[PDB]
C-alpha cells in the first residue's frame, strides 16, 4: 500500500540513521572522545518518534542477530512482520564483524532504542524487564564512553517506572547508581541520576531528604544545559518550599533562562507558574509578558487572576480565585505556597509603599494598606525591614518610616564587584573555548 | 569588562571555526 | 479613492455598540440613512442581530430585492464581458461586482471577489487599488490578520514599483492601523510624514487627521521633536486654528499650563472613548499623557511640594499624592514622595549612573547569549 | 505682528537677564533673583522651570524652600557610550555566530 | 582606543555576518591585509587591558 | 530534548499591555470633575 511503502521508506531511512549513530559510537570508542556518543544521544530524541513495529523488527534482524538473549527477549515482546519484499539485509557488521560481539556502547544504544519503542507502545511491563536487562549488563561494563549512554538509559528507565505509577522501586537503585557514578567521576550520568532522584522526592513529597541530598551532593559544572535547567527547577522548588524565597526566585529564573529555546513547553509552563508564585510571595509583581505569551496563557490564567488579586490587594478577590482554581493549584503542587501568599499579601503593599514614599507617616501607611491601627502598621513595617522587602528605618519618636537615602552606587564599590563577576565569566568562557579547540590529529 | 567581552567573543568565534573545520575534514574523509 | 466601505458607518456602528450611546437617536438616524442610501442588506441584518434591533420587514425586503437585482445585472455584465469583451473588460466587470459586494456589506463575498479580481488583474496600479480596497474593508471590520497580510502585500507591490501617491496613502493607512494597534510611535512618525500632503480623504477628513496626528505625536514625540514637528509645523497649526480644543490641548503641554492641560486631557479622553479607533487605547493614552505631564513638570524641579503641584494641576493634594504614588510604583516617574513634609524629590539618575546601569543590563544579556553559545558548541 | 514679536523679545530679554543674574550665584534663592530682575516670584519661577526643561542654563529648582541650584553638567563620559555601542556590536556578532554553528 | 575598537567591532561584525561561503578558505586568503578580523582586533583589547590592569594594580 | 517528563498541559490583542491597564477606576473625566467640584468650595 502507499502508506505501507512510505512507512517502509521511513523505516529504511531510520535504519540508515541508526547505522550512522553506531558507526559514530565505534569511532568514539576508538578515539575515546564523548563528542560522538553525545551526538548519538542528541539524535536519539528525534529517532524516539516515527518508529513502528517493523522498524525495530528490522533493526534487530540486522543488528545483533547473533542468537543472543536480546533477540529472544525483545522480539517476543515486539511483533514480527511477514516476509518483506525489500528484504535488505541491514548488516553493518559483515563476516568477521558479525562474528565479533556487538560493541557494549552500540548494544546499549540498540537496547535503549527498543526500550524507547516499548515506552511509546505503552508496553510498560515488557520495557520494565528489557530495561532491567540492559541496565544490569551496562552495570558490569566500566568503559568511560559507555557512561553517557548509561545516563540516557538511566533517565529512560526512571521514566518507564514513572509511567509505572510507582517511582519508589527505583529510589534505592537510583541512589546506588548515582553514588557509583560519583565514584567513577562521571558527569552526565550522575547529573541525570541526581535530577531523577530529586524528581522522585518532589513527586512523593519527601522534601527534607531531597534538600539533604542537594546540600551534600555537588552537581558537576560541565553538565548539559537541559539537565542544569531541570536541576535548577528542582532546587527552586526545594528552596521555595523551605522559605528561601530569594534563592528560589534566582534559581528558577536561571532555569527558565537555560531552558531549551523552544523545545519543552511543559517545563516552561511549570517553571513560570512556580516562579510567579514565589515572586508574589517575595513581594514583586511578575512581568505581564509571561502571562501574555501564546503557549503559557491558558496554563497561567489562574496565576494571572491570583497576581491581579494580590496587586489590587483585594483579599476577597484572592478567596474567590482560590475557590475556582484551588483544586488546579493543588494538582499543580502549589496550593501551600498560594495559602502562604494569601496570608502574606501585605508584603506587596508594603513594598509598593517603600518604593513610592520615603518618609511616610505610620498612620498614613496604615490607612493605605487598609490596616486596622497604626501599631499593627509599625509591627508589619519592622517585619518587612527584616524580610528584605524594605530598606527603611522607623523613627518611633515621631512615628514615620524614613527610607534609606539613596547613594551614588558608582562612586561606591558595587560596580567593581559586578564588573569583576562579568570579567571573570568572560575570561572563563575564553579559557573554556580555547581549552578544547578540537585540534585534529595530523 | 568590554575588553574581556571582546576577547571571549573572539575566542568563541575561533572555536566555532575550528570545530566546523574539523567536522568538514572528517566528513570529506569518507 | 472610492469612499466604499464608508468608515463613518463603522464608527457609527461602534458608537451604538457603546453602552451609553446604544440608545442614541441622531446616530441611529445617520446609520439608517446610510444603510438605506447604500442598500447594505447583509450589513443591516448583521447590525440588527448584534444590536437586537427590530428588523424592518418592508425595508429589509426592499433592500434585499435591490441587492439581488443589482447582483444579477452585474453577473450578466460579467458574462457578456467574458463572452465578447477582452480581459480588461472582464477584469473591470469583476472589479465592479466586488465593489458592489463591498457596498452592501458582504465581507466574505466581497473579499473573495476582490481576490479573484486581483488574480485576474495584471496592472500594478489596479493591484494596489485592490489591496487598498481590502485594507479599507479590514479597517471597517477590524480583521487584524487581513490588514496585516494586505499591508505586507501593498508594501511588496510598492517596492516592486509604485507612484508617490500610493506610497503616501499606504503611509496614512499604516498610521491608522498602528493607532488601532497601540503602536503610537509609528503612528506619530507616519502621520507627521504624511500631514504635509494628506490625500486620503476616504478614511477621514483633514481636521480629524490633524487631531489624530497631534494626539499620537504628543503621546510619542518628546519635547524637542514635538516643538520642531508639531508646534512649528505650518500644516498642523493651520488646521488647529479651526480646532480650538485640540490647539489648546497641544499648547498646554508645551507652554506648561497644566490645569488647562488636564481639562483638555479629560475632554480628549471623553472624545476617544467614543472614537472607534482610539477606544481600545483611550485609558492607556490618558495615563501615558498624565505620566508625561508629571515628568515634564518634574524635569525642572528637584523637590516641589505636593501643594504647589496640586495647585498647578488644579487638583487636590490627596489626588496628586495618590496618582504620584501609583505612577512611582510602576517605575514610570523618577521621584519619591515625602508625605510628612509633603515634598516630592526627583531621583533622576546621573548620566554616569544610568550609563552604568545600561552597560550592566546589556552586558548581562550578551553574556547570557555567549554562555548559551558556548554550552551549545562545546558539546 | 507687534504683539507676537514684542512678546518674543520680552521672552528673550527675560532669558538673558535671568542668565546674567545667576552667573555669580550657585544656590540663589528665588526671591532674591526675582527682586534683582524686578518680576513676580511666580513669573520668574515659571521662566526658570521652562529654561531648565529646555536644556538651557543647567540647574534644578527646589520649591521646598526655593533656590536655583546651578552645577557644571558633567560631560557624558563618551567612553561609556563607545562601550555600549561595542557591546551592541558584539551582541549582534554573537547573533551571527548563532547563525553559524548551525552546521555543527 | 575604545572608540577605534568600536569602529573595528563594526568592521568585524560586517566581516563575520557576511561569512561568504564562496570557497571561504579562499576568502580568508584574498582579504589578508592586516585588517579588522583579529589583528587590529584583540591587539587593541590586549593594549587596553594591559594598560588598565597595570594602572589599577599600581594605584592599589 | 523535549521534556516529556513534565506534561505539556477572546483576548487576541496584538498590543502589549502593562499592569496599570487592568486597574479599574472611574474615567479620568469623572475624577477631574469631582476634584474640581470639591476644590471649588
Amino acid at each position: 500500500a502507499a502508506a505501507e511503502h512510505s512507512q517502509r521508506e521511513l523505516d529504511t531511512v531510520t535504519l540508515e540513521d541508526i547505522k550512522e549513530h553506531v558507526k559514530q559510537l565505534e569511532k568514539a570508542v576508538s578515539g575515546k572522545e564523548p563528542r560522538f556518543v553525545l551526538r548519538a544521544l542528541r539524535m536519539l530524541p528525534s529517532t524516539s518518534r516515527r518508529l513502528n513495529h517493523y522498524v525495530l523488527y528490522k533493526a534487530v534482524q540486522g543488528f545483533f542477530t547473533s542468537n543472543n538473549a536480546t533477540r529472544d527477549f525483545l522480539l517476543p515482546f515486539l511483533e514480527e512482520p511477514m516476509d518483506t519484499e525489500a528484504d535488505l539485509q541491514f548488516r553493518p557488521r559483515t563476516g568477521k564483524a558479525a562474528s565479533t560481539p556487538l560493541l557494549p556502547e552500540v548494544e546499549a544504544y540498540l537496547q535503549l532504542l527498543v526500550v524507547i519503542f516499548m515506552m511509546n507502545s505503552k508496553r510498560y511491563k515488557e520495557a520494565q524487564k528489557i530495561s532491567d536487562d540492559l541496565m544490569q549488563k551496562i552495570s558490569t561494563q566500566n568503559r568511560r564512553a559507555l557512561d553517557l549512554v548509561a545516563a540516557k538509559c538511566y533517565y529512560y528507565h526512571a521514566r518507564v517506572y514513572e509511567f509505572l505509577d510507582k517511582l519508589d522501586v527505583v529510589r534505592s537503585f537510583l541512589h546506588a547508581r548515582l553514588r557509583t557514578a560519583t565514584l567513577r567521576h562521571d558527569a552526565d550520568g550522575q547529573a541525570t541520576l541526581l535530577n531523577l532522584l530529586l524528581r522522585n522526592y518532589l513527586h512523593y513529597s519527601l522534601y527534607d531528604q531531597a534538600e539533604k541530598l542537594v546540600s551534600k551532593s555537588v552537581f558537576p559544572e560541565q553538565a548539559n544545559n537541559n539537565e542544569w535547567a531541570r536541576y535548577l527547577y528542582y532546587t527552586g522548588r526545594i528552596k521555595a518550599i523551605q522559605l528561601e524565597y530569594s534563592e528560589a526566585r534566582r534559581t528558577m529564573t536561571n532555569a527558565l533562562r537555560k531552558a531549551p529555546q523552544h523545545t519543552a513547553v511543559g517545563f516552561k509552563q511549570t517553571v513560570h507558574k512556580l516562579l510567579i508564585v514565589v515572586e508574589l510571595l517575595l513581594g514583586e509583581i511578575p512581568d505581564r509578558l509571561q502571562f501574555r505569551q501564546p503557549s503559557l496563557k491558558r496554563s497561567l490564567m489562574p496565576y494571572f487572576l491570583l497576581t491581579q488579586a494580590v496587586r489590587t490587594g483585594n483579599l476577597a478577590k484572592f478567596n474567590q480565585v482560590l475557590d475556582q482554581f484551588g483544586e488546579k493549584f493543588q494538582a499543580d503542587g502549589t496550593y501551600t505556597l498560594i495559602i502562604r501568599l494569601r496570608h502574606n499579601v501585605i508584603k506587596t503593599g508594603v513594598r509598593m509603599i517603600s518604593l513610592s514614599y520615603s518618609r511616610i507617616s505610620l498612620a498614613d501607611i496604615a490607612q493605605k494598606l487598609q490596616l486596622d491601627s497604626p501599631e499593627d502598621a509599625e509591627f508589619i513595617v519592622a517585619k518587612a525591614i527584616r524580610d528584605g522587602v524594605i530598606e527603611a528605618s522607623i523613627n518611633h519618636e515621631k512615628g514615620y518610616v524614613q527610607s534609606k537615602e539613596m547613594i551614588d552606587i558608582y562612586s561606591t564599590r558595587e560596580p567593581q564587584l559586578a564588573f569583576h563577576q562579568r570579567i571573570s565569566f568572560c575570561l572563563d568562557i575564553h579559557n573554556m573555548s580555547v581549552k578544547a579547540m578540537r585540534f585534529p590529529p595530523k | 569588562y568590554l575588553a574581556s567581552l571582546i576577547r571571549s567573543v573572539v575566542a568563541l568565534h575561533n572555536l566555532i571555526n575550528n570545530k566546523i573545520a574539523n567536522r568538514d575534514a572528517e566528513k570529506k574523509e569518507g | 479613492l472610492p469612499k466604499n466601505p464608508d468608515l463613518r458607518i463603522a464608527q457609527l456602528r461602534f458608537l451604538l455598540s457603546l453602552p451609553e450611546h446604544r440608545g442614541d437617536a441622531a446616530v441611529r438616524d445617520e446609520l439608517m440613512a446610510a444603510v438605506r442610501d447604500n442598500n447594505m442588506a447583509p450589513y443591516y441584518e448583521a447590525l440588527c442581530k448584534s444590536l437586537d434591533w427590530q428588523i424592518d420587514v418592508d425595508l429589509l425586503n426592499k433592500m434585499k430585492k435591490a441587492n439581488e437585482d443589482e447582483l444579477k445585472r452585474l453577473d450578466e455584465e460579467l458574462e457578456d464581458a467574458e463572452k465578447n469583451l477582452g480581459e480588461s473588460e472582464i477584469r473591470d466587470a469583476m472589479m465592479a461586482k466586488a465593489e458592489y459586494l463591498c457596498r452592501i456589506g458582504d465581507k466574505e463575498g466581497a473579499l473573495t471577489a476582490f481576490r479573484k479580481t486581483y488574480d485576474k488583474t495584471v496592472a500594478l496600479g489596479h493591484r494596489l487599488d485592490i489591496v487598498f480596497y481590502l485594507l479599507r474593508i479590514g479597517l471597517f471590520y477590524m480583521d487584524n490578520d487581513l490588514i496585516t497580510r494586505n499591508t505586507e502585500k501593498a508594501k511588496s507591490l510598492i517596492e516592486e514599483g509604485g507612484d508617490w501617491d500610493r506610497r503616501n496613502r499606504l503611509k496614512v493607512y499604516q498610521g491608522l492601523y498602528c493607532v488601532a494597534i497601540r503602536d503610537f510611535k509609528q503612528a506619530a512618525e507616519l502621520f507627521l510624514d504624511t500631514v504635509s500632503t494628506f490625500t486620503s480623504y476616504e478614511l477621514m477628513d483633514y481636521k480629524t487627521f490633524v487631531t489624530y496626528t497631534v494626539y499620537v505625536s504628543m503621546i510619542a514625540l518628546e519635547r524637542p521633536d514635538l516643538r520642531e514637528k508639531v508646534i512649528k509645523g505650518a500644516e498642523i497649526l493651520e488646521v488647529l486654528h479651526s480646532l480650538p480644543a485640540v490647539r489648546q490641548y497641544l499648547f498646554s503641554l508645551y507652554e506648561c499650563r497644566y490645569s488647562v492641560f488636564f481639562q483638555s486631557l479629560a475632554v480628549v479622553e471623553q472624545e476617544m472613548k467614543k472614537d472607534w479607533l482610539f477606544a481600545p487605547h483611550y485609558r492607556y493614552y490618558v495615563r501615558e499623557m498624565r505620566i508625561h505631564a508629571y515628568s515634564q513638570l518634574l524635569e525642572s524641579y528637584r523637590s516641589l511640594t505636593l501643594g504647589y503641584m496640586a495647585e498647578a494641576f488644579g487638583v487636590g493634594v490627596e489626588f496628586i499624592d495618590q496618582e504620584l504614588s501609583r505612577f512611582i510604583a510602576a517605575g514610570r516617574l523618577h521621584c519619591k514622595i515625602d508625605k510628612v513634609n509633603e515634598i516630592v524629590e526627583t531621583n533622576r539618575p546621573d548620566s554616569k549612573n544610568w550609563q552604568y546601569q545600561e552597560t550592566i543590563k546589556k552586558g548581562d544579556l550578551l553574556l547570557n547569549r555567549v554562555q548559551k553559545l558556548s554550552r551549545v558548541i562545546n558539546m | 505682528i507687534i504683539s507676537t514679536h514684542l512678546a518674543k523679545l520680552y521672552d528673550n530679554l527675560l532669558e538673558q537677564n535671568l542668565i546674567r543674574v545667576i552667573e555669580p550665584f550657585s544656590r540663589v534663592q528665588i526671591e532674591h533673583i526675582s527682586s534683582l530682575i524686578k518680576l513676580s516670584k511666580a513669573d520668574v519661577e515659571r521662566k526658570l522651570s521652562q529654561m531648565i526643561l529646555d536644556k538651557k542654563f543647567h540647574g534644578i529648582l527646589d520649591q521646598g524652600e526655593g533656590v536655583l541650584i546651578i552645577f557644571d553638567e558633567p560631560p557624558v563620559d563618551k567612553t561609556y557610550e563607545a562601550a555600549l555601542e561595542t557591546i551592541q556590536n558584539m551582541s549582534k556578532v554573537v547573533d551571527s555566530l548563532y547563525n553559524k554553528a548551525k552546521k555543527l | 582606543v575604545v572608540k577605534e575598537m568600536l569602529e573595528l567591532a563594526k568592521n568585524y561584525n560586517k566581516a563575520v555576518e557576511e561569512e561568504d561561503k564562496m570557497t571561504p578558505e579562499q576568502l580568508a586568503i584574498k582579504n589578508v591585509g592586516k585588517q579588522d578580523p583579529k589583528r587590529h582586533l584583540e591587539e587593541h583589547v590586549d593594549v587596553l587591558m594591559t594598560s588598565n590592569i597595570v594602572q589599577c594594580l599600581a594605584a592599589m | 530534548d523535549e521534556f516529556e517528563e513534565f506534561p505539556a498541559e477572546e483576548d487576541a490583542h496584538v498590543w502589549e499591555d502593562n499592569w496599570d491597564d487592568d486597574n479599574v477606576e472611574d474615567d479620568f473625566s469623572n475624577q477631574l470633575r469631582a476634584e474640581l467640584e470639591k476644590h471649588g468650595y
